[PDB]
């Protein structure tokens, strides 16, 4: 789940700063007004956009070492391939 | 018992302790990862370096382990000593070498002792522009999570599980910089006290299973004193 | 599943009356095992434990530390070639480039057939007659490319 | 020089060795006055004496330091209680550029079965181990052999020549690490464990083997115990007159038209073992510079041809003695791809114990790797002469490291040309992130 209360945000873009993926972005958009504040409690499904945003091109999970579906140990960015303990060579 | 000299000021110690032991007891901070207050020193990542003079009137010294030197009476050391200061930033450069960019998705983060060393070394710039090593984890059972890519090999875990709760199922493996820790085969680790290697392990390569379900920072705990 | 056998067994009992603690013979009852196997099978690390009375964890930090004791499968004939300095001066490198050629493999692998296994080794203490190579337990020294092809007939 | 005749005093250790170059077993051994200084030294000189005789000969370690053997063997402790002691034979000889052990035991075993011997009835050792690499098949059968001969002639065993001395003697192979070497290491690779070097204090002297008093020694320290315990200290001491006493198996490497090891004393100028005796350079091959004695020791340049080969002399001109087995490098050998293959060694030799030669190493090697490649970028040989200060003495566990740098820091020393050559693009580790505009530090 993703909560963000848009009634108590100052728009200061710290949480923008601090993403080490590019996630979360503040986009030029200024009509949020509302009729009750409750609506101003954003999910998921309110954040999520279809697209890269102002970053285009980067993914955290190409330079994390953690194996996930698509990348396993050693396909990741300046990452060697594994070396078994049990390898023949010295 | 003792009395030593660290940066000029005088400080009072007991001498059958060593300068580790002695400066941290003192406040006085110097960075570490081998030694820990229970399982002894060892003197293997070299990082509690500490810059030791003869006299008073010596001004060209030697960089000693603090872990692995008595505080013995009449000791003069220095932590802030600049060729201490870049040789512990080095110690933290070679492991920072072949180590994983997963901070983000690591259950050690805000609660490592790694990140906090990096920092108080003062090393935020990267040099090294060749490939890092990589390991194939292991299944260590239900409690325990591996992920030997974030290890520094400080041998604190095969030291407590096997030298301090005298576990037969973890252990050293390989040579040089492929040197491996965990168990023989995959399997449950079989020690009653396995899940203390969490807190033991200064990095993420041991976590705790049963909070990476609903896993939250350390920040964002509400802890008690509990029995 | 691995069984030590009792030629095995009686070896490294042998080895342990040699030294105080019994995990001394740890090193030779690797190399014993080896002796009969080519390479030492991840079941053999229990059952050497067992009579040696070690933790397994023990025994297999023991083979995947030393290099000669083999923890994965390797030809019938290993072929082990110099690569320090006073070789490489000698010329190693061609001695290494003619090898290649001949078995179709790199240094770490086996051939299809399972006749020879290409590994590089340290110095073998005998640069004054280098180039060097192991093949088996038979040392060849003042190597030229050209005889690689026939030394290597010679282990069928 | 060519033909050099071999007179028992004048070359102790090699005046036995046959030209049908076969190993010399009991009978023959014993017709060249054999196991003479044994008999001696256990029917007639008390175990301390022993000690003082060498300690007077001034017999150096021949294993790469020149520490004292009598010494070492006086610092080992005086407590009666501690009467389980062990002596062990460092036959491990796995520094690139080292072949003088094998020489000794694949032709003269009983040369070590006898100063063992008598080593081990001044350090009143009951057992002893001689720590031989597997490489050396021959050596093994040979010395286990030399060992059966023994027993049978009563050498070793029980109630040696009737004195009540026992010594059981072992040969115990290894398996292919070169830290195996180190001391502290060996010690562990006996006893069944990795080969992780131990820490001192406590020594080996006080707690070595299984926690018992323990002391190592090279195969040619011990086998120039027996010529002392026959020849008597005062030969010894005027075989010649360096402050190093004694004889030395020297020799050199590396292209050379007659390379090989010769019994030299200690003094003989490396201009001399290279031309009188290597024969000079092969034809067609001009000298750039050489190794002292291992691929741990810091390179020297022609002019230090001059200098004696003596612990002393080579220590002042930049380097070590090592095991005074010397390495020449022609004009046509890179100094970068050299140092390379030194390094790819040194770097998968460690054991992994201490961060500055586990992952030190291994970094000095990839930059030199792209220097030779073309692909050096600015800062690499700052980065290499920093870990060469960093992974010095003291800084690491052992000395595995700080031996690792000597050759590295000699080579940016005098041959700096070849590795600046190697630098040829822009330093960059950061790739362009779109969205990001840089901290351009300038
Ligand atoms: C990495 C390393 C490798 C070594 N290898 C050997 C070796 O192969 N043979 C040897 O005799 N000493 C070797 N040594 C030195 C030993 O630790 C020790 O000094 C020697 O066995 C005793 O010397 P001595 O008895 O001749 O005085 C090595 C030392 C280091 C640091
Ligand atoms: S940090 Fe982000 S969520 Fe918090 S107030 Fe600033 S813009 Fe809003
Ligand atoms: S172990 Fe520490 S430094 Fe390494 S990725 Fe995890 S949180 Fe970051
Ligand atoms: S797993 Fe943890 S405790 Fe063990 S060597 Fe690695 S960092 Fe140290
Ligand atoms: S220097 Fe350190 S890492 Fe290298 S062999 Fe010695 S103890 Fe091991
Ligand atoms: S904490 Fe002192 S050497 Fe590691
Ligand atoms: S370098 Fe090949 S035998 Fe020494």
């Amino acid at each position: 789940f993703f909560r963000i209360n848009f009634s108590r945000c100052i728009f200061c873009g710290l949480c923008e700063e601090a993403c080490p993926t590019t996630a979360i972005q503040l986009t030029p958009d200024f009509e949020m007004g509302e009729y009750k504040r409750q609506d101003l409690v954003y999910e998921k499904e309110d954040l999520l956009i279809s697209g890269p945003g102002k970053y285009p091109e980067y993914n955290f999970y190409r330079m994390a070492g953690m194996a996930i579906d698509g990348k396993d140990k050693g396909e990741a960015e300046n990452e060697a391939k594994p070396i078994d303990v049990k390898s023949l060579l010295p | 018992m003792a009395t030593i000299h660290v940066d000029g000021k005088e400080y009072e110690v007991n001498g059958a302790d060593n300068l580790l032991e002695a400066c941290l007891s003192l406040g006085l901070d110097i960075p570490y990862f081998c030694w820990h207050p229970a399982l002894g020193s060892v003197g293997a990542c070299r990082q509690c370096a500490v810059k030791q003079y003869q006299n008073a009137e010596d001004t060209r010294g030697r960089l000693v382990m603090s872990c692995m030197t008595p505080a013995s009476d009449g000791t003069f050391i220095s932590i802030d000593d600049e060729e201490a200061k870049q040789f512990r930033e080095s110690v933290v450069e070679w492991l920072m070498t072949n180590h994983p960019h997963d901070c983000p998705v690591c259950e050690e983060g805000g609660n490592c002792h790694l990140q906090d060393m990096t920092v108080m070394t003062g090393h935020s710039f990267r040099r090294y522009r060749f490939t890092k090593r990589t390991h194939r984890n292991q299944d260590l059972g239900p409690f325990i999570s591996h992920e030997m890519n974030r290890c520094i090999a400080c041998y604190r875990c095969v030291r407590y599980y096997k030298d301090y709760a005298d576990g037969t199922d973890l252990g050293v493996y390989g040579a040089h910089d492929n040197v491996y820790f965990g168990r023989p085969e995959d399997g449950t680790l079989e020690s009653e006290f396995s899940g203390n290697l969490v807190e033991i392990c200064p990095t993420g390569v041991f976590t705790d299973k049963t909070h990476s379900e609903r896993y939250n920072r350390k920040w964002d705990m509400q802890f008690a004193p509990s029995i | 599943a691995f069984e030590l056998s009792a030629a095995e067994r009686e070896a490294i009992e042998h080895e342990m009356h040699h030294y105080e603690d019994p995990r001394a013979a740890s090193i030779e009852a690797l190399k014993i095992v080896q002796k009969q196997r080519g390479w030492v099978p991840d079941g053999a690390i229990h059952a050497i434990a067992d009579v040696l009375g070690i933790p397994a964890s023990d025994v297999e930090g023991v083979a995947t530390f030393y290099s000669q004791i083999f923890r994965q499968p390797v030809g019938r004939h290993v072929i082990r070639y110099c690569d320090s300095v006073p070789c490489h001066i000698n010329g190693y490198q061609g001695i290494q480039a003619a090898l290649e050629k001949k078995l179709n493999i790199k240094p770490g692998q086996t051939t299809f057939d399972g006749r020879f296994t290409l590994l590089p080794t340290c110095c073998l203490g005998n640069c004054d007659k280098g180039p060097m190579m192991m093949i088996d337990e038979d040392t060849h020294a003042h190597l030229t490319p050209e005889a690689i092809p026939e030394l290597l007939e010679r282990y069928k | 020089a060519k033909n050099i005749i071999r007179t028992p005093e004048t070359h102790p250790l090699t005046w036995r060795l046959r030209d049908d170059k076969q190993p010399v077993w009991l009978d023959e051994y014993r017709s060249k006055n054999g196991y003479e200084g044994a008999r001696k030294a256990l029917t007639g000189l008390s175990p301390d004496e022993i000690v003082n005789q060498v300690k007077d000969a001034g017999l150096k370690g021949r294993g790469g330091a020149g520490f004292s053997t009598g010494l070492k063997w006086s610092l080992m402790p005086k407590d009666e209680s501690m009467n389980i002691r062990y002596l062990l034979c460092n036959a491990d000889e796995m520094e690139p550029g080292t072949y003088k052990d094998r020489l000794l035991m694949e032709q003269l075993p009983h040369l070590l079965v006898e100063g063992m011997l008598i080593s081990a009835f001044a350090l009143k050792a009951y057992r002893g181990y001689i720590f031989l690499r597997g490489e050396y098949i021959e050596a093994a059968v040979n010395l286990r052999r030399a060992i059966a001969e023994a027993t049978e002639a009563g050498l070793l065993g029980k109630n040696i020549m009737g004195t009540g001395f026992d010594f059981e003697l072992f040969v115990h192979t290894g398996a292919g690490r070169y830290i195996c070497g180190e001391e502290t290491a060996l010690i562990n690779s006996l006893e069944g464990r990795r080969a992780n070097p131990r820490s001192k204090p406590p020594f080996p002297a006080t707690s070595g083997a299984w926690g018992k008093p323990t002391c190592v020694n090279n195969v040619e320290t011990l086998c120039n115990v027996p010529a002392i315990l026959a020849n008597g200290v005062e030969w010894y001491q005027n075989i010649s007159k360096s402050k190093d006493a004694g004889t030395k198996l020297m020799g050199f490497s590396g292209r050379v038209k007659n390379p090989g090891l010769w019994e030299l004393p200690f003094g003989t100028t490396a201009r001399e073992i290279l031309e009188d005796y290597a024969g000079g350079m092969r034809d067609g091959l001009k000298f750039k510079a050489w190794q002292p004695g291992g691929a741990g020791t810091d390179f020297l340049t022609e002019a230090h041809l001059d200098l004696p080969m003596e612990f002393e002399s080579i220590g002042k001109a930049g380097s070590r003695l090592g095991t005074a087995l010397a390495m020449a490098v022609d004009h046509e050998i890179n100094m970068v791809s050299l140092v390379r293959n030194l390094e790819e060694f040194f770097a998968r030799e460690s054991c992994g114990w201490c961060t500055p030669c586990r992952d030190g190493l291994p970094w000095s090697v990839k930059i030199l790797r792209a220097l030779e490649r073309g692909e050096g970028q600015p800062g690499d040989i700052e980065t290499l002469e920093q870990l060469c200060r960093f992974l010095g003495p003291g800084k690491t566990f052992c000395a595995h490291a700080p031996g690792a740098v000597e050759p590295l820091q000699s080579a940016i020393k005098y041959f700096r040309e070849e590795f600046e050559a190697g630098i040829k693009q822009p330093f960059s580790n950061t790739h362009l992130i779109n969205g990001i505009q840089p901290n351009l530090l300038k």
